[PDB]
């Protein structure tokens, strides 16, 4: 069994850089499990974020930005807007499967 | 551009099953993978399947005995089917196309 971890909820402000971040219960997080980043807006919307740990999905903003940190991935945006407060999304490919973190209720103030 | 989209049924009786339909659009469904996602109403995402570009597919352990990905390749349609349904079913129902992500609209499943 494999459970994923994300903050709850983060608070930010216009400007800054935010650092969302997917952790593993097994153990460190590689470039094995392929790190993927979902952001869901209102009306349940999912847009891809972050592909293959850390590709820019052809269309996410230049500030999304993927990357391991540590026994960990993360998604941090540089220079936030109003429009990225939403709730993000990880998933962690374990081999043969695919595994959701619980999301991170990002609040743009 | 590239573009999925969730054609399934409205509501579905319990011990009835359903089945749902992704439409991909804009590639080749032999190139990547298609994962049916879904997300119980205020609840967490939850994989439930794959199919591999070449035609294997991977299921949600404990969701194998009801599932059933599969796709037709002209049709350009990727089908998925579970069975014996039940209350903590009526989920939304999301196809992702693998090397993206790239989302489907979903599409709302009730179960009465
Ligand atoms: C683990 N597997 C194979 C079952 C799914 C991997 O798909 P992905 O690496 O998450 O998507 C990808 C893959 C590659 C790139 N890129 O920029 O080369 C980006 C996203």
């Amino acid at each position: 069994q494999a459970v994923v971890t994300q903050e709850s909820a983060l608070t930010t402000s216009p400007g800054e850089t935010v650092t969302l971040t997917c952790r593993s219960s097994t153990g460190a997080v590689t470039t094995s499990n392929y790190a993927n980043w979902v952001q869901e807006k209102p009306d349940h919307l999912f847009t891809g974020l972050i592909g293959g740990t850390k590709h820019r999905t052809p269309g996410a903003p230049a500030r999304f930005s993927g990357s391991l940190i540590g026994d960990k991935a993360a998604l941090t945006i540089t220079g936030a807007q109003t429009e990225d407060e939403a709730i993000y999304f990880c998933a962690l490919w374990y081999s043969n499967h695919w595994v959701f973190g619980g999301g991170t209720k990002l609040t743009v103030l | 551009q590239v573009q999925l989209k969730e054609s399934g049924p409205g509501l579905v009786a319990p011990s009835q099953s359903l089945s749902i339909t992704c439409t991909v659009s804009g590639f080749s469904l032999t190139g990547y993978g298609v994962n049916w996602v879904r997300q119980p109403p205020g609840k967490g995402l939850e994989w439930l399947g794959m199919i591999w570009g070449d035609g294997s597919t991977d299921y949600n352990s404990a969701l194998k005995s009801r599932l059933n990905i599969s796709k037709d390749k002209s049709k350009s349609q990727v089908f998925l089917r579970m069975y014996s349904l039940q209350t903590d079913d009526t989920a939304r129902y999301y196809c992702a196309r693998d090397y993206g992500p790239y989302w489907g609209q979903g599409t709302l499943v009730t179960v009465s």
